[PDB]
């Protein structure tokens, strides 16, 4: 236990009674978890502890340019101190995965706004090769957090949109044969059971 | 309706005169009556049975002219452009606002390239142009312009003088929806009955229940 | 120092009446009239769709602004498929009691 | 007599002035005449409320007013007081007008229509007939309009007739019929029968329009050929939507009101299913 | 006979006052007539009101277990559920309205007050019961109209309804029945606690010859109206809140009947979703008609 | 026995209804005793089928085929090969097997006109299915030649590059028809009487 | 003081006569009481000086009786079309010279105050409703100027009924109205592309919703007389200012004046309209024909 | 006899069928093919079916077999309704035997005709479940007749008389969709045995299990490991002992190995083969290419021929284009194809649900709810009145 992100970092931020390890972690797993609502509350529109943010500037860079869209600066920096944040305790345990939770923030922040994401111009800003950030995708949207379809023939994210209209009937007409079905079963049940009854 | 009164005044003193008028006398009468911007309707003057003994004279042209906007078109005028007198720039007008009501008698959606066609002009905006300061500011039509899909709706437009062989569609027309009518009559009042019928054979049938077991309920106590 | 508090309020303020009457603004044409290069009117304009300022989404090919249309029907849409829902799960457990 | 009107605009009386003037003259009669020949068929003044946009002038409703027997005309003191409580309740209308019971205007209403005209400038003037009349075939009342002439140089503001049209909203079609056919049906019978009687009405003028074309086809019936371009008018219409735009949306609506049956249908057997399971239950008990 | 509800007789009405019958038994009323100008007057405004609450008044006299409502007028006091006794905010207000109104043709005085519940029942509350207690308690008739402005659009009829507050401590040894009304999710909880404190009472609708005459005029002028509206136009919120609301109950329904295993919120409901579906399908029916009438065809 | 029937329905080119004479017929002759499996029109029988598109009974008809007849007639035989590649979906076999061995006078036309409707169905299925086809692959499916192909095609609108010999695919037109139900209002008030109990 | 006054007015009216209209301001400012105020401010108004002249005259004005024959309203109108010069009184100004149009027609004196002023007075006042904007109030009194009246008869009658009924104003109409609008050049002002130009535009544009549904720029273009961009740029402002109602695309560069209802209630709006027309049938036939 | 010279005259003269009749029946109750066939047929009624049975009471067989089956099938077709009608046992076992000769004979079709009309006659609501539905069922079945035999199977059926008789109605029912191609009521018949009550565990039970996964899965395409809860408590505990085999089949097709499936098939031939299955085994082994390509409907818009195949192993581009094409066919799918660039778009579903013909398929399915109810009020009111119901809860 004790391995969660929200909660895990909430409590390290509040301590209730060294200064290095409160100014590190905190807003990096907050922005594993947390929102965009949330990190800016914790991060931005806490200047009580950004003032322990500005003894760390690399940290509060690397948050604002998340919060500001600069994916290939802060990436670049988190992996240039790759190697020097894995090497206290707390991110040595686990730093695999809170990076690559990162990325994927990364990625669903990206393909937010846009309607025609263009993947050409993602492989060089997140710094990976067209088939790789396209498995990363299939991923994803296997996962069904990035509602939208993959065109393989021009390289081009187009997003997805539901009509809930019909959807709605597709749902309702399967509804009503699965009770149709269901119903017409109850009734030979109960013969059965009646016609054994009687013996 | 608000078109039919300003007709109608004018009407009276063009029947009063024409009545009266000598054979030379309707040659000028008729020229300024289908020039006058606010007359439409001229069968009655055709009515009127002094223009009928004028059908033979050297007047000739002035009847047929009547004709045509009695009940006539521009493409009609130009196969006939001949015989026809030359007409002022007022009495064209005149015939243009005509070519509209004919076809917005058989129709509710005018298609644009039929107006051109009919209307003899060059682009959209001559053609638009013509719609605005002729048509629905005259007070003839009542309708809306539209340009993705190229289309006037026409939703109210004066109808014009029946030329022969209208009458007997209009019976048919009345007739076909007074019969449409008089069926919704019976078809509304079968329904009414229907659920009357099934709500008494119901009630019957359900009183028929509680009576079986009331029976049983002694019989077994 | 304050410019960077000071610029922005300024920038939003015309940006947001700029695309108010508008389905569908060009980025280019925000460029222009703002005196603004390109880039910046493109991260601007991200931002502001992140903070949920404007209502529409961004087209990254042709350039344009897809602003969310009008709003047809979708709580009547919404309430049927919990009404869906809902009967699904009541139909399948007065059934299955009998056994 | 009054000439139509030429300024262009259009007046939407509502029923709520109709029943209010009538009220007002009731009360005002049943107690004069001793209640347990009501001298002269006495009269009542007031003023109505409404608001205009454009060309259209509305009117909504009205309140009442005590005429000045000493001066002639309509105390002023009554009038702001009336005026200022109005405007707390209704906060976008203002006067338009003032009305009274009567058969014909006077010239002696101009000299008191000269007083409104300090506010709202050209003001109207409804007049209502009381007198009960089983002959006649509409609401006995016309709207006045004040008009400014040059009449032999004198100015002579003449009343002239105007154009009205009884516009009401549905809510008030649900409280006048309540009201006007009291009842002395189920549910199904009361709604088509409010439709049945209606296109009873509709066919009745049809036929009736039919009656006097085919007399002109071959009776004597000389032609009037006035109507016939106002029928033709009528008759190129009758397929009123006629377009795609509307058939999509129009079988867009009829399936949307079918899958809300379907789903209703299924709560009831759902109902109707319960409680015969329980049936079965309580008798083939499933402890044994 | 049709002019013989009005003359409100100063000398009769005091008869009444003097004798105070009603003190003993609270059961002395039953019967509330109600005027034509009356009824039109309070559904237009509570129907303009949009989907806020609106308040007011109205006039009328008395007569043995009967009482007559002649006319009504409105009162500019916001939140009437809300707080109690609220009509004290136009106080000055109902004086001079009264005051000015008597010189004319106005002599009744003020019955009872009426406000507009949009959309949810044709009830009294607990808010509203209070009020009429302290009302009831210094002027003995008094009366409480609940008129609701969307149903009376949506089925087919007004939703009108009066009521008349029990004394405190007296226990109606009747339990008189009443018709089952639909209530959303949010308000039940106020009508369980509150239910054996306002009897209602019946209602009728009177006028007057002149009166008669103009409204049999003023319908045979409707037919128009009857076919050219669909009163299916603005309902798309109001029938998503229903069928939005059928929703818990039948989740609550569920949760509760695997916890034990009228018809406990089973019949109901199916009531519910019928009185929800017919109104619609009604309303189709007139579209149908409409449609074969006048999109007939071509030739 | 007496086959004027389905003698009756091959005269009257009722193709269609052959399939369903046949069952019908062989039930009762079954029933009274008199032999059928050396006189029953069993090659009409086969590709009767073929035509209502009910192969799946084929099958089962063929695998109750007589052995000796088999070995008689070839008729059966070759019958039963356009129904392989009919189950095995190959759409150019079709057109070998049916040209191949000479039919005889009696499923003359019955012969003809199926294959005619094979095609017909066939082009339903390219029309619905494709957008760029090349008129190599048009030809195989569609069965005639390649100058035929290409003919065929223009003159229901697709239009073929001359250059890459491929053709574009539209869908051609739609329709308008009408509806004219009139049952309306009677299935309306049946569904208001029963929700309200 | 009103001695000196006197006697300098005096040289000021001869020079006033002599083409020195400014001497005579000069000289002049170095209902007896309105009679006094109104020589100074009509010779100060005449030569645009009306400063140091209006507030002597309103210093005067609350001192100032009526008499007979005051003309010291006209004056005070005279003065507000000073003030609509600039404070935009024309609203209040308007209303006023229609009080001095054929309102008060009577023997008053000679035709120079009954029959020319008068006319004067209703031509001006119908310029200034057209000069203001917006006006609720403003088109209440346009329903009572075109309320028959002489404006038929009028000149600027074309200008009324194209203001008063929503129509099109064509490009050249407009172009007479400001050329003739020379009250005092400050009507007329070119600051900013003038007013005028803003408050055409502003009408054509409004006019043009009702009559449409949708229009390409490029022909919003022929129409209001002016480039695309430029039409664009007033139609942005006008829907941010809630003024009509529409919307605005580029891709196909339309703007759909949508400014309507569903079709279910533009269908409704038919089927009242033909059963309407069905009475008017009935009723004109049976009133009038027997 | 005595009485059956009397009973001939009385056969076409007393006739009285439920009272001249009755009591001829009671009293039998209570020939030599010589006087039987100087007797009628249709008047005769229960006196042809005894003249019949006491003829057919030897073991007699072979060429006995030949002529009473020809004889029977003149009796049966020309049979009167109401005679049929009140037949008891009597009129099965008459059936019984017909069958017998058949079998014997030759040829099982030769009596398969003759033996359905019989059903039609005896049948008397289209709710009763006769004694004969599992008897032609099996003839057609094993006589190659898939097609004629297919017109008894109905959907109204709710009244059950011999509990076996309903297990083998649906067993057999069952298997004759299956060979059809009508997996959508094949799915519903076998769903009722499996969901029937039975103490314990029984042969059908466990045979109707077996087809029911290999047809879930090449219809619906999954394999749900848990049994439904509407079934018998014996069948929940005890139901994977005899399933094993088959069980990991339908793990393997959940998760999309290719190359298991591939590989168990063969691997464990000798069980599948032994019950008859392996037929249609293969029948699910190329449903998983069809439900790959499916599963990218949902994941792309527009791909590759080339891609195709390699993302589920296919093979070469033809290979890829003609599983395509039948996959457009039958329906499953809604894509267009291109040669240019050898390319596949995935299209979305053209059904719009404004349209008339969708109102014919609401309305359709309303009136079938519309039935449905009065099948449950008419269930409430015979409990209702059961005197067993009121004395439990009195
Ligand atoms: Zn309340």
């Amino acid at each position: 236990e004790l391995k969660k992100y929200k909660l895990a970092a909430r409590k390290f931020l509040d301590v209730n009674p060294a200064p290095q390890d409160i100014a590190t972690y905190g807003g990096l797993c907050a922005l594993a978890s947390f929102d965009r609502s949330e990190l800016k509350q914790k991060v931005i529109d806490n200047i009580n502890f950004r003032n322990f943010l500005e003894l760390v500037p690399d940290v509060r860079e690397l948050i604002n340019d998340f919060y500001s869209s600069r994916y290939a600066s802060c990436l670049e920096y988190l992996a240039s101190l790759k190697s020097n944040l894995l090497l206290d305790i707390h991110l040595h345990d686990h730093v695999d995965t809170l990076y690559d939770q990162i990325r994927k923030k990364a990625l669903i922040q990206y393909t937010l706004p846009f309607v025609s994401v263009d993947l050409s111009r993602m492989a060089d800003a997140f710094k990976t090769s067209v088939s790789g950030l396209e498995k990363e995708l299939e991923a994803l949207i296997t996962d069904n957090q990035i509602q939208a379809r993959i065109d393989s023939h021009n390289k081009i994210l187009y997003a997805r949109h539901a009509d809930q209209r019909n959807a709605t009937f597709q749902k309702v007409l399967q509804m009503g044969n699965e009770f149709d079905r269901d119903v017409r079963a109850m009734l030979l049940r109960a013969n059965l059971l009646k016609h054994e009854y009687h013996a | 309706m608000d078109i039919e009164q300003k007709q109608a005044e004018i009407i009276d003193q063009l029947v009063k005169r024409a009545s009266t008028c000598k054979s030379e006398a309707l040659g000028p009468l008729i020229i300024e009556a289908t020039s006058h911007p606010s007359l439409f309707a001229f069968s009655e003057i055709l009515a009127l049975p002094n223009v009928a003994q004028l059908e033979g004279t050297t007047d000739s042209v002035y009847l047929d002219l009547l004709r045509l906007f009695a009940h006539g078109t521009w493409g009609d005028y130009k196969c006939n452009a001949t015989r026809l007198p030359h007409l002022s720039p007022d009495q064209i007008l005149k015939l243009k606002q005509l070519t509209v009501l004919t076809l917005a008698e058989s129709n509710k959606v005018l298609p644009y390239d039929t107006l051109m066609v009919e209307l003899d002009v060059s682009n959209v905006r001559e053609l638009e142009d013509f719609l605005i300061n002729e048509c629905m500011y005259a007070g003839i039509v009542r309708g809306k312009l539209d340009q993705l899909k190229r289309c006037f709706e026409v939703p109210f437009a004066a109808g014009r003088d029946l030329r022969p062989g209208q009458l007997g569609n209009m019976l048919h027309t009345l007739s076909n929806w007074l019969n449409t009518s008089e069926n919704l009559l019976i078809s509304i009042q079968d329904k009414i009955k229907w659920a009357d019928n099934m709500s008494e054979m119901d009630k019957k049938h359900r009183k028929e229940a509680e009576e079986g077991v009331e029976e049983v309920k002694k019989s077994l106590s | 120092n304050y410019m960077e508090d000071l610029l922005k309020k300024v920038r939003t303020q015309v940006l947001l009446k700029l695309i108010k009457p508008y389905t569908k603004i060009g980025i280019p044409f925000i460029s222009k009239e703002l005196n603004v290069p390109e880039t910046d009117v493109t991260e601007l304009l991200v931002s502001l769709i992140l903070d949920s300022r404007i209502d529409g989404h961004i087209d990254e090919m042709n350039r344009y602004l897809l602003r969310g249309d009008s709003g047809n029907g979708r709580k009547l849409h919404k309430a049927v498929d919990k009404w869906n829902s809902q009967l699904k799960s009541l139909s399948s457990n007065i059934t299955s009691r009998v056994c | 007599m009054a000439p139509s009107s030429s300024s262009g605009l259009t007046f939407k009386l509502h029923p709520l002035v109709m029943l209010n003037i009538s009220d007002h003259f009731t009360r005002v009669k049943t107690q004069l005449n001793p209640p347990a020949m009501l001298l002269q068929n006495p009269r009542v003044y007031g003023c109505v409320i409404g608001l205009q946009r454009g060309r259209t002038v509305e009117i909504f409703n009205s309140f009442e007013l005590i005429f000045d027997p000493a001066l002639d005309t309509l105390d002023r003191s009554f009038l702001e007081k009336k005026q200022e409580l109005y405007k707390k309740v209704f906060p976008d209308f203002y006067v338009l007008g003032w009305y009274s019971t009567g058969s014909d205007a006077t010239e002696s209403d101009m000299h008191i229509h000269k007083a409104l005209m300090d506010i709202n400038e050209s003001p109207v003037y409804v007049l209502l007939n009381p007198a009960i009349n089983h002959a006649q075939k509409d609401l006995p009342v016309t709207i006045y309009e004040s008009e400014f002439h040059v009449i032999d140089g004198i100015p002579q503001s003449i009343f002239v007739h105007t154009s009205y049209t009884i516009e009401t909203v549905e809510a008030e079609r649900i409280s006048v019929d309540h009201v006007a056919h009291l009842k002395p049906a189920t549910q199904l019978a009361a709604h088509l029968t409010g439709i049945h009687s209606a296109i009873k009405m509709l066919n009745s003028r049809i036929r009736v329009l039919y009656q006097h074309i085919v007399a002109m086809q071959k009776g004597d019936k000389p032609c009037e050929n006035s109507v016939l371009r106002q029928v033709s008018s009528l008759l190129r219409s009758l397929p009123a939507a006629e377009s795609e735009k509307f058939n999509e949306n129009f079988l867009m609506e009829y399936n949307d009101k079918l899958l809300m049956s379907y789903l209703a249908m299924i709560t009831n057997c759902t109902s109707n299913m319960n409680e015969v399971v329980d049936k079965f239950n309580t008798a083939y008990d499933k402890h044994s | 006979t049709s002019d013989n509800i009005f003359y409100y007789d100063d000398t009769s009405q005091t008869r009444f006052q003097q004798e105070k019958p009603w003190e003993n038994d609270p059961h002395y009323f039953k019967r509330v007539k109600i005027s034509a100008l009356a009824l039109l007057k309070m559904v237009v405004h509570a129907r303009s009101g949009g989907t806020i609450e609106i308040m007011g008044l109205m006039q009328g006299k008395t007569d043995g277990d009967t009482i007559i409502v002649m006319d009504a007028f409105a009162l500019p006091v916001e939140g009437t559920e809300t707080r109690v006794n609220a009509q004290d905010d136009a106080y000055e207000y109902m004086v001079e309205y009264s005051q000015t109104n008597k010189l004319a043709g106005r002599l009744e005085n003020v019955v009872g007050w009426y406000h507009s519940h949009p959309g949810y029942g044709c009830w009294l509350s607990g808010i509203d019961v209070s009020t009429q207690r302290l009302n009831q308690q210094h002027q003995e008739p008094f009366l409480a109209v609940v008129i609701d402005p969307t149903r009376t659009v949506s089925a087919g009829k007004v939703e009108i309804g009066a009521f008349r507050t029990y004394s405190k401590g007296y226990k109606p040894p009747d339990e008189p029945v009443s018709e089952y009304q639909t209530i959303p999710l949010n308000k039940i909880e106020d009508f369980g606690v509150h239910c054996k404190q306002y009897y209602s009472l019946d209602v009728t609708y009177f006028k007057s010859s002149l009166d008669s005459h103009l409204l049999d005029l003023l319908w045979n002028k409707y037919w128009v109206n009857t076919l050219s509206s669909s009163p299916l136009l603005g309902n798309g919120d109001y029938v998503a809140g229903q069928i939005s609301d059928l929703a818990e109950k039948l989740e609550q329904a569920e949760s509760h009947l695997v916890q034990s295993r009228d018809e406990s919120q089973l019949t109901k409901i199916t009531r519910d979703s019928a009185k929800i579906t017919v109104e619609q399908v009604h309303g189709l029916m007139s579209q149908v008609i409409k449609d074969e009438l006048f999109n007939s065809m071509r030739q | 026995m007496d086959l004027s029937p389905v003698k009756e329905a091959l005269a009257a080119k009722s193709f269609d209804k052959i399939a369903d004479i046949c069952d019908t017929l062989m039930l009762q002759v079954a029933s009274e005793g008199i032999e059928y499996h050396d006189d029953w029109p069993y090659a009409i029988h086969l590709l009767g089928y073929f035509y209502v598109d009910d192969c799946d009974s084929a099958r089962f008809l063929w695998k109750r085929i007589p052995t000796a007849i088999k070995e008689r007639k070839p008729e059966v035989v070759a019958a039963w090969g356009i129904g392989q590649k009919l189950w095995t979906h190959d759409y150019a076999g079709v057109y070998e097997a049916i040209r191949g061995y000479d039919w005889s006078q009696e499923a003359k036309d019955m012969v003809a006109a199926f294959s005619d409707l094979y095609t017909k169905r066939m082009f339903q299925l390219l029309l619905s299915a494709y957008s760029t086809i090349t008129i190599h692959d048009l030809a195989l499916f569609l069965g005639m030649t390649e100058d035929d192909a290409t003919t065929y095609v223009v003159e229901n609108g697709w239009t073929v590059d001359a250059a890459s010999q491929m053709a574009s695919v539209k869908k051609q037109a739609v329709k308008r028809e009408q509806k004219v139900d009139s049952s309306k209002l009677q299935r309306l008030t049946e569904y208001v009487f029963h929700l309200e109990h | 003081e009103e001695q000196a006054l006197v006697i300098r007015e005096k040289l000021a009216g001869l020079y006033e006569s002599e083409q020195e209209w400014s001497k005579a301001a000069q000289m002049l400012s170095g209902n007896f009481k309105l009679s006094k105020c109104i020589q100074i401010a009509r010779l100060y108004l005449e030569d645009d000086d009306a400063v140091n002249a209006e507030a002597f005259i309103n210093k005067a004005s609350f001192l100032v009786s009526n008499s007979q024959n005051e003309v010291l309203n006209l004056q005070y109108k005279v003065c507000y079309a000073r003030i609509l010069d600039m404070k935009r009184k024309f609203l209040e100004a308007a209303l006023r010279y229609y009080g001095i149009s054929q309102i008060e027609q009577r023997q008053i004196g000679d035709e120079e105050i009954d029959e020319n002023a008068l006319e004067q007075a209703l031509s001006a006042a119908v310029t200034c409703t057209i000069l203001a904007g917006a006006g609720p109030q403003r088109s209440r009194v346009l329903a009572t100027l075109y309320k028959d009246e002489r404006c038929s008869k009028l000149k600027i009658y074309p200008i009324l009924q194209k203001v008063y009924l929503e129509r099109i104003l064509r490009r050249p109409e407009i172009d007479a109205f400001s050329e003739e609008l020379r009250p005092h050049q400050k009507a007329s002002l070119p600051d900013k592309s003038t007013v005028l130009d803003r408050a055409m535009i502003e009408h054509n544009l409004l006019s043009a919703s009702k009559l449409y549904t949708n229009i390409r720029f490029d022909e919003l273009g022929t129409l209001l007389a002016i480039d695309p961009r430029k039409a664009e740029k007033i139609a942005a402002n006008m829907i941010g200012q809630d003024r009509m109602r529409g919307s605005i695309d580029q891709e196909e560069a339309v703007i759909h004046f949508e400014d309507d209802v569903e079709e279910l209630q533009q269908w409704d709006q038919q089927i009242s309209g033909l059963c309407q027309a069905l009475n008017d049938i009935l009723d004109g036939m049976a009133k009038k024909g027997m | 006899v005595n009485s059956v010279e009397a009973v001939i005259t009385s056969i076409q003269g007393l006739s009285g069928s439920p009272e001249d009749l009755s009591a001829l029946h009671d009293l039998l109750r209570g020939v030599n093919f010589s006087t039987l066939d100087q007797l009628d047929a249709s008047k005769h009624s229960l006196g042809y079916l005894y003249f019949l049975e006491v003829l057919t009471c030897g073991p007699v067989s072979k060429e006995k077999a030949a002529y009473e089956i020809p004889i029977i099938a003149r009796f049966i077709n020309s049979c009167d309704a109401g005679q049929i009608r009140l037949a008891s046992y009597k009129f099965v076992s008459l059936c019984k035997i017909l069958k017998d000769h058949v079998i014997a004979l030759g040829d099982p079709l030769r009596g398969v005709g003759p033996l359905l009309n019989a059903v039609q006659k005896l049948q008397v609501s289209s709710k009763r479940l006769t004694a004969l539905h599992p008897d032609v069922l099996q003839l057609c079945l094993q006589a190659k007749s898939y097609k004629s035999g297919f017109s008894i199977l109905s959907d109204d059926i709710v009244e059950i008389d011999q509990p076996r008789d309903f297990f083998l109605y649906s067993y057999y029912g069952g298997m004759i969709c299956i060979g059809l191609k009508r997996f959508q009521k094949a799915l519903e018949l076998l769903y009722n045995v499996v969901t029937a009550p039975m103490h314990q565990v029984n042969a059908i039970a466990l045979e109707a299990y077996k087809k029911y996964i290999l047809v879930s899965l090449i219809h619906n395409g999954q394999f749900t490991n848990t049994l439904p809860k509407c079934a018998s408590t014996a069948a929940q505990r005890s139901f994977k002992n005899y399933t094993g085999p088959y069980i990991e089949l339908g793990n393997c097709y959940n998760d999309g190995k290719i190359g298991e499936l591939e590989a168990l098939v063969v691997a464990r031939n000798a069980e599948f083969e032994e019950d008859k299955n392996l037929g249609l085994v293969k029948q699910a082994v190329s449903s998983l290419y069809k439900r790959n390509i499916l599963r990218l409907t949902q994941k792309y818009l527009t791909l590759s021929l080339q891609d195709i195949a390699n993302m589920v192993q296919l093979g070469n581009a033809k290979e890829a284009e003609m599983h395509v094409l039948q996959m457009i066919q039958d329906g499953q799918i809604h894509a267009l194809i291109n040669q240019k660039d050898g390319m596949v778009r995935f299209l979305e579903d053209p059904e719009q649900y404004k349209s008339s013909e969708m109102i014919e398929i609401m309305d359709s399915v309303i009136q079938r709810t519309i039935g449905l109810s009065k099948n449950l009020l008419a269930m409430d009111e015979s409990l209702s009145c059961d005197p067993l119901y009121l004395g439990k809860v009195g």
